[PDB]
């Protein structure tokens, strides 16, 4: 259970990283597009914290 | 009857196609205008290879211009044999290719694409038979490397049975143009290996290093590469054009060159690169081009083939001298330098002299070889590639046309193989 | 074919525009009356001017350019000027009230009258061209005409055409000097919109205008006239490929596709060379190896920023005049292995060659000398990201009290609007942090 904890956390340290590849200004990125969906379980998490 | 269709691509395909068309017409002897001014025999019998026999004698070209900007043609046209070619050649579209591969295939490879295709096919069906498709490009942007790979690909779906030879520009670490410039070549590169006959590698920064050190020119430019490269295909070309006694075709060149399909690169190079003031002091003899032929010094390449065994060579010579030279030459060359070549294959040396010398120079000899001195490049181009890739810097701009990232995957897997196809045949051991 | 459109809003975009269209028009031997009456003694002008100017039936040239402005006495001013006879007055477009430093009004109770007519303009300019790339447009951070009205009129470019560029041309205030106190309440609202809806912008300051030009030209008494010659050799050196051509010609999109790492990141650091005197062009040999090593030093930079602090992701390179490659090449080999400059260990080379046949000229009572060559140099670092930070901090430390805040609060807008500015300034240089930071 500390393991899913771990598991957990492994994905609040993937926030830190790709904040910086937040592919959403001009509406024009990398992972969205107007046919690839918007911030989406993966994508949802290169908004997150710090 | 046998001729050659020549295409062009790229600004600098399009310069360096220029500068040919101009070298072979001074050295056939064709006034500007576009009639004929020579006093040769053999300028009149084969000169069909490369023009189109017309009414009053007047030969017409044979290459046709594809690009992104309408810029290029301005240019090439301006010049003094500018006013030559065929107009309805020159298919230029209105949007620039922005240096970007995708987007030149993509949008700028949709629309344009049908205009070419149907002038190429109309050029094949004019002639009889031909023999193969010569186009002149770089990989430094989205016009050659974007179009380029495309052309080549439709002609080989279209007539397999042609010969498919290019001479693209490899890029430099040292020398750049291109912030993106890994990324084009690491997708050119795979369909150079996947649908292409055969590639020669053209690197500007080593012809600087030679004209620099050997020539002692003032001032250097880019109208002194177009020239150099221009007298090498000349010089390759001249096996077909002008037959001699020892005659060659490019197709049996990549026969004989290419001992996988994996591995069609190869090496060129030219004999008698000499300053200005060492022209009229120099001993015009075999062992001489032998041993300029056989350096490092003046071979072409941003890199050294002594870190490898060469694979193949061919030494095409263009002149009058002899035939027991080269034997013997070759022989006591392979006997001393035996830990330069592979052992496993004897005689990796094919003899090839043209009996008719060029025009202006009298003695002249090109090297065609492939030496294991590219995997050095290939390396570092997948060093750079996964470090581009693993962060994934610039890369908005290619998913934002359409395509997706699976492609850089497989191109960098593909790179992975061949590299480790390259490094393992290099240690060709006999045995266990 | 290359055919742009030039945007001017705000007297500081006016007066830039007029500063580029004249320096246009003695560039290339252009007469005032708008035709060519040297029937005497011809001095150029045998060339491809569809770029900038149009071809009429009876030999005129019509500028291509929008001087829009609310003031009128800046149309005015330009109006009883001698260049009148040239543009046309339907592209100066007059205003009763004007913003003056203020966003609030300039966006909404201002803004929003002159919409459909200058939309039409552009359009009917658009129409009249065959071939568009991009977009000129001139404005200033601290001036309310040019934020408001730029960010609303950008914001419906965008929509209307996503597949032109759109540059961004203005003015940073600098943290040392500043004209007004209201500069940063504009610019916290003006960047976000340039960011997020814009593809690449372009900052600049006037703090180190005056010291490169104390320092250089040595001038005791600066005026704006200098400052606009400046930036008008700039884009001219910027957009010089287009109007003519050379070895190898550089377009718009050819330097913009790789000019934007990230449209996150797309604020690169211009920096023009030589910018010298007349007693500073006769007795120094000038060679390209020595100005492309001082461009990289902060003094001649127009962004007070030290490049040391952070490194370089991506660089543009660009020339102008009789260059020749081999010193290209030698400038090249000798900054890859200097140690003072700073890089990422991710690109080991990146830069561009833009080869100009057509050298620069000069200006009979400039200050700009003839100079064989000329160069200009785009990069983009991270050390430039302190200027946001400090904008940051002084909006915190303004914003905190709410000075100067019951007015816009009057005027209609949500007092929100700083927040998530201010929260977007910090998602941004916590990009640029990470960015920055390798592995």
């Amino acid at each position: 259970k500390v393991l899913l904890e771990r598991e957990e956390k492994q994905k609040d340290y993937q926030a830190r990283k790709m904040h910086y590849l937040l592919s959403t200004k001009q509406i024009s990125g990398i992972y969205n597009s107007p046919f690839r969906e918007h911030p989406d379980p993966w994508e949802l998490r290169l908004q997150k914290a710090k | 009857m046998r001729e050659i269709v020549h295409l062009q691509a790229g600004q600098c395909g399009n310069q360096i196609g220029a500068k040919f068309w101009e070298v072979i017409s001074d050295e056939h002897g064709i006034d500007p205008t576009g009639t004929y001014h020579g006093d040769s025999d053999l300028q009149l019998e084969r000169i069909n290879v490369y023009y189109n026999e017309a009414t009053g004698g007047k030969y017409v070209p044979r290459a046709v211009l594809v690009d992104l900007e309408p810029g290029t043609m301005d240019s090439v046209r301006s010049g003094p044999f500018g006013q030559i070619f065929r107009p309805d050649n020159f298919v230029f579209g209105q949007s620039g290719a922005g240096n970007n591969w995708a987007k030149g295939h993509y949008t700028e490879g949709a629309e344009l694409v049908d205009s070419v295709l149907d002038v190429v096919r109309k050029e094949a069906e004019s002639c009889d038979c031909l023999q193969g498709f010569q186009l002149t490009h770089s990989l430094g942007g989205g016009t050659g490397s974007g179009m380029g790979t495309l052309l080549i690909s439709k002609i080989r779906e279209e007539y397999p049975d042609r010969i498919m030879n290019t001479f693209s520009v490899v890029p430099s670490p040292k020398v750049s143009d291109t912030v993106v410039e890994p990324y084009n070549a690491t997708l050119s590169v795979h369909q150079l290996v996947e649908n292409t006959d055969e590639t020669y590698c053209i690197d500007n920064e080593a012809l600087y290093d030679i004209c620099f050190r050997t020539l002692k020119l003032t001032t250097p430019t880019y109208g002194d590469l177009n020239h150099l490269v221009s007298a090498t295909m000349s010089g390759v070309t001249t096996c077909l054009r002008f037959p001699g006694q020892l005659n060659a075709d490019l197709r049996k060149l990549a026969v004989n060159m290419v001992p996988f399909p994996r591995l069609h690169f190869f090496m060129p190079g030219f004999a008698p690169l000499t300053s200005r003031g060492s022209q009229q002091y120099r001993a015009l003899t075999v062992p001489e081009l032998t041993q300029q032929m056989f350096d490092a010094k003046n071979m072409m390449a941003a890199c050294d083939p002594r870190h490898g065994r060469y694979l193949t060579v061919a030494a095409v010579f263009r002149g009058r001298m002899s035939m027991k030279e080269v034997d013997e030459q070759m022989l006591n060359v392979q006997n001393k330098n035996s830990s330069y070549f592979v052992e496993w294959i004897p005689n990796n040396v094919k003899t090839a002299v043209c009996d008719i010398p060029p025009r202006g120079l009298k003695m002249s000899a090109t090297f065609i070889g492939n030496s294991t001195a590219i995997q050095e490049l290939f390396k570092r181009i997948s060093e750079q590639f996964t470090a581009m890739f693993r962060r994934k810097a610039f890369l908005h701009w290619y998913t934002g046309e359409g395509m997706d990232e699976m492609e850089f995957t497989e191109a960098e897997s593909n790179m992975n193989d061949l590299v480790s196809e390259y490094q393992q045949y290099q240690d060709a051991t006999a045995e266990e | 074919m290359r055919e742009c459109i030039s945007i001017h809003v705000g007297q500081a975009g006016v007066q830039i525009g007029n500063a580029c269209w004249e320096l246009y028009c003695l560039e290339h031997g252009i007469q005032p009356d708008g035709q060519m009456p040297s029937d005497k003694t011809i001095g150029g002008g045998d060339d491809s001017f569809n770029t900038f100017f149009s071809e009429t039936g009876a030999g005129k040239h019509v500028p291509r350019a929008v001087f829009v402005d609310l003031e009128p006495t800046v149309v005015d001013e330009v109006r009883t000027g001698t260049y009148r006879q040239l543009f046309h007055p339907e592209q100066l477009i007059t205003g009763k009230e004007d913003a003056a430093n203020n966003y609030a009004r300039g966006h909404y109770t201002i803004g929003k009258e002159i919409v459909d007519l200058v939309l039409d303009r552009i359009r009917k300019l658009a129409d009249l061209c065959t071939g568009l790339q991009g977009f000129l447009i001139f404005h200033s951070f601290g001036g309310g005409t040019g934020s408001g009205f730029a960010s609303l009129l950008m914001e419906r470019l965008s929509v209307d055409y996503g597949k032109k560029s759109k540059l961004e041309f203005a003015i940073y205030p600098a943290p040392q000097v500043s004209t007004a106190v209201v500069e940063p309440y504009n610019s916290i609202l003006t960047t976000h919109t340039t960011l997020e809806h814009s593809d690449c912008a372009f900052m600049v300051d006037n703090e180190a205008i005056y010291d490169i030009c104390r320092r250089n030209l040595d001038i005791e008494r600066p005026t704006y006239t200098n400052l606009n010659r400046l930036i008008g050799q700039i884009v001219s050196s910027i957009t010089a490929s287009l109007r003519f051509d050379g070895a190898l010609n550089v377009d718009l999109t050819e330097f913009q596709t790789n000019l934007v790492p990230y449209p996150r990141i797309h604020f690169p650091l211009a920096t023009y060379a030589p910018v010298i005197s007349a007693e500073k062009a006769y007795h120094e040999q000038l060679s390209v190896a020595e100005i492309t090593n001082a461009c990289f030093e902060p003094a001649n930079q127009m962004v007070k920023c030290d490049p040391r602090h952070g490194k370089y992701m991506a660089c543009c390179m660009l020339y102008r005049g009789d260059v020749v490659p081999k010193d290209v090449n030698a400038a090249i080999a000798t900054i890859k292995t200097k140690r003072t400059i700073q890089f990422v260990d991710w690109c080991p080379t990146g830069f561009k060659v833009g080869i100009n046949y057509q050298p620069p000229t000069v200006v009979p009572g400039g200050d700009l000398a003839k100079v064989q060559r000329a160069v200009c140099m785009l990069s983009n670092t991270t050390a430039i990201a302190e200027a946001w930070a400090r904008l940051d901090h002084k909006f915190d430390l303004m914003y905190a009290k709410r000075a100067f805040v019951h007015w816009y609060v009057g005027e209609g807008m949500e007092e929100g609007e700083f927040s998530e500015a201010r929260e977007d300034l910090a998602a941004l240089e916590k990009d640029y942090e990470e960015v920055g930071v390798d592995s």
